[PDB]
């Protein structure tokens, strides 16, 4: 059932093939440069978003 | 394990799961085309913002008594929870995308979700055409289309994975007509 | 001295003079709708959005000049 | 000073000013709602800002993104993206705060000799500054055309000029 609570798998993907690393990132096991992140979020209101729709919703993406 | 993914929407512990080498490759073969596929769930997920904010905006300049008084986005607050709904049902999307199959889209996010909607007045014509653009845009990304953003990725072929994704907007679209 | 190590002020602007509320908001008294907060913070590196830069530089968008 | 030990702290945990306390800050400084909604401005907008600056940097000296170019690979893309970030957050502050004090004494002392031993390129610099300045100044007085502020009409031109010139002291320290 759809559960009321606004909670939604928030999906994050990487592809780190470069060489970049970043101290503190590596939490899954692999070396190739690949991973997934998945997680459940409460999707929280965006009141900034929110106002701009408002006032820019007539304008087309230029 | 094959459930990695799959764990975290029923865990109860508030934990990401991060996965990686071996048991990526294993998820990525147990769905088909899995690079394009990750390609595709990035493309999403990078650009959620935005392909929400030109979603709900069109529907609105499309049909501007949405945010007249009586509307059914009329307020910040009623815009605020819209945009947040249209976010939430792109995520399941995503999550539909990354998994290869829409079962949790339907139980977590479409099961019930008529009735609250029809509960509250939040109108099924504007819903759809939320759907439909959000629809429009992602197929847009993942099938070079897009004229502001392209995808930075090897040049191909990504339209089965396009279908494939329009057949969870699809489920969506069903399930709030 | 600028010090090398990334960090800038951040700085939010709130108006809810509207009277919507989220919980758990409250950091500070006042009932007027107005709040800033500022915190200190390490800016990280965007790989997406260097990613984007490299591929889309040559688009012109948002309606702005050449 | 509510603000001002955020930049000293150790931490730099977030304050927050609200009430009285932001009234009596708002009184301190010219314009102070306007100030307010020109520091949303930036803030709200950061990213497409920073965005839109490097884009314009490259697509004006595409050699930047070749080999041995100041954003060739992925790592300086990003790095340079940050540091323009960085500078606009600066410059944020200096607006809200209404002086550039902070700005010169942890942003630009030292900035122009960190990017000379980086080989950091003053003229994409230069570029990418001045955009910045443009796209904000855009904003505050209702040129931006993609995205509109919302605020009350009226007229902005005295803060525009105002963060014109915090802009111009970056531009100033690492020409
Ligand atoms: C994520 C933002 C986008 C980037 C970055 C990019 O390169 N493209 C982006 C968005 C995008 N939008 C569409 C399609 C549509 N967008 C709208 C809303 C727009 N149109 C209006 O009339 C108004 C109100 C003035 C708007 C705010 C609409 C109606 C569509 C078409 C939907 C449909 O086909 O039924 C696309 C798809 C490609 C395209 O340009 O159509 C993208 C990629
Ligand atoms: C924050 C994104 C913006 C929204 C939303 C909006 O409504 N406007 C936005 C940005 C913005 N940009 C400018 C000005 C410039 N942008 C560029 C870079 C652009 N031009 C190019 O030739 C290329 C490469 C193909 C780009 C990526 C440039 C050069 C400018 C002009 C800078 C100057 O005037 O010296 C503005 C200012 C108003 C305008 O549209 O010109 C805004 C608001
Ligand atoms: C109602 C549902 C709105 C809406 C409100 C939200 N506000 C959020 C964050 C937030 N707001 C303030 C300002 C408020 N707190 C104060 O102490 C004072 C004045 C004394 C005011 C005016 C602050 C400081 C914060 C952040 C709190 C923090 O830093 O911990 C907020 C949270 C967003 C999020 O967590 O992502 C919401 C939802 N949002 C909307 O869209 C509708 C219109
Ligand atoms: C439609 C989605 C796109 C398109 C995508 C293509 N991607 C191709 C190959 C490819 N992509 C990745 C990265 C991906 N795999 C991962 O595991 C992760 C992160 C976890 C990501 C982001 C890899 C590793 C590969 C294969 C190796 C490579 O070529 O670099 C691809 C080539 C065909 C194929 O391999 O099936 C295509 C076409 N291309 C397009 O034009 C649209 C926009
Ligand atoms: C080098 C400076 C890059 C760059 C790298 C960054 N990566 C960031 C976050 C991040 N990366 C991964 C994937 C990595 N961890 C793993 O365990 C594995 C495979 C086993 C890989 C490939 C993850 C999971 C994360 C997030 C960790 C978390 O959620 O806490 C990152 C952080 C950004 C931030 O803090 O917001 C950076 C900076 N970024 C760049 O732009 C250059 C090119
Ligand atoms: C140039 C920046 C803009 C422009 C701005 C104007 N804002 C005006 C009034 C105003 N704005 C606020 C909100 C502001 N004050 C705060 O304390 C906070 C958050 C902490 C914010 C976001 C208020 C309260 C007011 C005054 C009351 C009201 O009128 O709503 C304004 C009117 C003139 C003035 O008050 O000085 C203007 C012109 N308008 C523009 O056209 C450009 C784009
Ligand atoms: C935007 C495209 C729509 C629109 C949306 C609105 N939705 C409103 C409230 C609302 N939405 C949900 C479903 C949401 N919560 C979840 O947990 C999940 C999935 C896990 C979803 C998809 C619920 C349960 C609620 C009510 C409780 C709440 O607000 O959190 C809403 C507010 C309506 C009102 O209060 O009158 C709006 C405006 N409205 C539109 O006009 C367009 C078509
Ligand atoms: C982008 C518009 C530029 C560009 C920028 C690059 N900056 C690089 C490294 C770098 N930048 C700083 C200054 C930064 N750190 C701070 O703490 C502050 C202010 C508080 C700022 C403004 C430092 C200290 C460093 C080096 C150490 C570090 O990265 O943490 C950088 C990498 C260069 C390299 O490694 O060779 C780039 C690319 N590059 C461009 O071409 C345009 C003009």
């Amino acid at each position: 059932a759809m559960k009321k609570d606004s909670k939604a798998p928030c999906v994050e993907v990487f592809d780190e093939r470069d060489g970049c690393k970043a101290a503190g990132t590596q939490k899954a096991s692999g070396d190739d440069g690949f991973c997934v992140k998945v997680s459940m979020k409460a999707i929280k209101m965006n009141a900034a978003e929110a106002t701009s729709v408002t006032k820019n919703y007539n304008t087309k993406l230029l | 394990m094959l459930d990695a993914f799959s764990k975290v929407i029923t865990s109860a512990d508030g934990k990401a799961a991060y996965v990686g080498g071996a048991d990526l490759q294993a998820l990525k073969k147990f769905v088909s085309e899995g690079n394009k596929r990750m390609d595709s769930v990035n493309a999403i997920v990078s650009n959620a913002s935005c392909i929400v904010s030109d979603s709900v905006s069109g529907m609105v300049c499309e049909n501007p008594s949405l945010i007249a008084p009586n509307g059914g986005v009329y307020t910040n607050r009623k815009m605020a929870a819209c945009l947040r709904d249209a976010e939430i049902i792109l995520r399941y999307v995503s999550y539909s995308l990354l998994s290869g199959d829409s079962s949790v889209l339907e139980d977590r996010c479409l099961n019930g979700l008529k009735e609250t909607y029809a509960s509250l007045g939040v109108p099924a014509a504007g819903n759809a055409r939320t759907i439909s653009i959000m629809k429009a845009t992602v197929i847009g990304f993942i099938t070079n289309n897009s004229q502001q953003k392209k995808l930075s990725t090897p040049a191909g072929d990504c339209s089965a994975l396009a279908s494939e994704v329009g057949g969870y907007f699809d489920k969506v679209s069903s399930a709030l007509a």
